[PDB]
């Protein structure tokens, strides 16, 4: 059986992604999740 | 191959972009589709991604041995040099789809553009280089009129 | 960050984009729940003409049987099929649909027509005519309010006959000459004079009985001519209003959308700033100029032909910027039909 | 032979940079060909 | 040159008359030197 899980601890990983190359003042929408099944 | 392939689920995998092995009757199997995963216009195909993965591991790794040098103006001029003389000699082999002008790279790093005084400072350098890479051509269009 | 000595290197943030050109017809069929001689299945998907043919081996005579027939004959492509109590969750769903058309149901169609309108899809119906023979003693109006007035639909009449086998609806009759059309010279011009092929007519019609319903509505009968034969005939949609008829016209603005909007969706929450305004109305325009060049919009000096403008006073001011909205304004003028030619004799 | 045919392929001619982008490469060429001389009319006159 | 240092005497300017009558004799010159360049960035684009 797979388990849940709380979003809070991977949600924190996309918010180190758009600082990289985009920057602080970009809103982090059109990031996609980096594996999950559903 | 294991399972065979045809045109009209070809025309539904091509979108998402994944390749395909596919079969011909005279010349066997061959590859075909050379797409990558995300689908923006800035890199959708595969050797515009590896034109940049490989000029960029040439001069990083040759810049390695200059790394602690002064930062005055005849530094300047003797990098901005030897990343000119090495672009030029990619584009007259044909791999920067420009014209018969010059324009397929503006490498410029000197202290009234592309930088200012109080990032020497907190010694930096900048290096704004940029190329024009060459695109593959599928979808032959021949368009017959009769005048 | 920067934080140990080395040599580091960024790449660009962001690029260019444009939008992609359309795929003009993928149409839904009407299947019909009380039918026997058929799978239970509500919702099939048919590619091509080989995977229909041991899916149904043997011909029969119903009307969808006749219908999916007459358009992988004259070419076609993807195509769905779908019972009638279920178009309001196909459309929303498949993402591609543009053709709603009517395989001799009437009733319950009509409805599940109007209700995705409702909600805005963008898309064009088309629908059947009475049965047979109208008289012509009288009575122009009372066969028309059965039909739900839009700016999405036709009716064509005629009720061609498949000289081959049984009757045919004219939904799909219309429905193939859109496919030759399209793939031939684009979509901004009419399925108007270009010929259908195995089909004729089960009646002359006249041409005077063109005349008393060419205004009010669109019937655009399928009348037979010498040399060219079995032909459709006129293209007007059922309001008559200076700015939507002509069946061309319609799907010109109703695709010249669907491919922005689709466009578009990778483009949300980015900065609502300067260098986004000047590189949106840069890409737009440069998809217009190569729909000018190729006689889809008329006119001279191609700043008159459209208009595209963003800004942030002469639209969207300040404090709807603040609530993040970013709105613009295009305009364009689009081809119309030389429905009627009238030339004058004189002396000079 | 020049107008007899036309063959042209170039970068603003033809496939503007954003169509190259997407990876099209569009040509067009354009020729006359002959027909038969199907009805032969033939004039007497006096000069 | 004149940018890169700066050295000036006088009597005016500096070390006015009252302190020369003290024997001071002051001065101050100004100069910018180099700086290595420890951290090295490079941006590619498409232009």
């Amino acid at each position: 059986a797979p388990l849940s899980l709380p979003p809070s601890a991977l949600i924190a990983g996309v918010y180190g992604k758009t600082d990289g190359e985009r920057g602080v003042w970009k809103a982090p929408a059109n990031v996609v999740l980096n594996g999950v099944s559903d | 191959v294991s399972v065979r392939v045809t045109n009209e689920q070809q025309a539904e995998l091509n979108p998402k972009g994944i390749n395909v092995i596919r079969h011909f009757s005279d010349r066997g199997l061959v590859v075909w589709g050379s797409r990558t995963q995300k689908d923006d216009d800035d890199w959708r195909y595969i050797p515009v991604r590896r034109l940049f993965d490989a000029a960029e591991r040439d001069i990083k790794k040759a810049l390695q041995p200059m790394v602690f040098e002064p930062n005055s103006q005849l530094t300047w001029k003797r990098v901005q040099t030897a990343i000119d003389n090495y672009l030029y000699r990619l584009w007259q082999q044909g791999a920067l789809a420009g014209n018969k002008a010059e324009e397929a790279y503006f490498v410029r790093v000197g202290k009234g553009i592309t930088m200012t005084q109080d990032e020497i400072n907190q010694g930096k350098m900048i290096i704004q280089v940029g190329m024009a890479a060459v695109r593959p051509a599928e979808f032959i269009i021949l368009k017959f009129t009769q005048d | 960050t920067t934080t140990y000595p080395g040599v580091y290197l960024s790449e660009d943030a962001v690029s260019s984009f444009s939008v992609n050109s359309a795929a003009t017809a993928v149409p839904l069929f009407a299947y019909d729940s009380e039918n026997t001689n058929t799978i239970n299945k509500p919702i099939q998907v048919f590619r091509n003409w080989a995977e229909f043919t041991v899916e149904y081996p043997t011909p029969l005579e119903d009307a969808f049987y006749t219908s999916l027939s007459l358009w992988f004959m004259h070419g076609g492509g993807k195509c769905y099929l779908v019972n009638e109590a279920n178009i309001a969750d196909a459309v929303a769903q498949y993402d591609d649909i543009t053709l709603i058309v009517a395989a001799g149901t009437d009733t319950t169609t009509y409805t599940a027509f109007t209700t995705v309108v409702g909600q805005g899809y963008r898309i064009f119906g088309l629908f059947d005519g009475p049965k047979e023979k109208i008289a012509g003693t009288a009575k122009p109006d009372e066969v028309m309010e059965e039909y739900p007035t839009s700016p999405f639909g036709a009716v064509f009449y005629p009720w061609g006959t498949l000289a081959s086998g049984a009757a045919v609806p004219p939904s799909a009759i219309a429905a193939a000459s859109i496919t030759q059309t399209d793939r031939t010279r684009g979509v901004w011009k009419a399925p108007a004079n270009q010929a259908v092929n195995g089909v004729t007519p089960a009646f002359a019609v006249s041409d005077d009985f063109q005349g008393k319903y060419n205004q009010g509505k669109a019937l655009n009968m399928i009348r037979t001519f010498s040399g060219q034969g079995t032909v459709v005939w006129g293209a007007r949609t059922l309001e008559d209003s200076d700015n939507w008829r002509y069946i061309p016209v319609r799907r010109l603005f109703n695709a010249v959308e669907r491919d922005i909007q689709k466009s578009l969706n990778k483009l949300v929450f980015e900065p609502n700033s300067q260098p986004t305004w000047q590189r949106v109305k840069a890409a737009v325009d440069s998809y217009l100029h190569s729909l000018w060049q190729q006689g889809a919009l008329a006119g001279n000096t191609p700043a008159d032909a459209w208009f595209v403008q963003v800004g942030k006073d002469l639209t969207m001011t300040q404090e709807e910027i603040n609530q993040g909205k970013m709105i613009i304004k295009i305009g364009l003028a689009a081809v119309r039909p030389a429905e009627f030619i009238i030339l004058q004799f004189s002396q000079d």
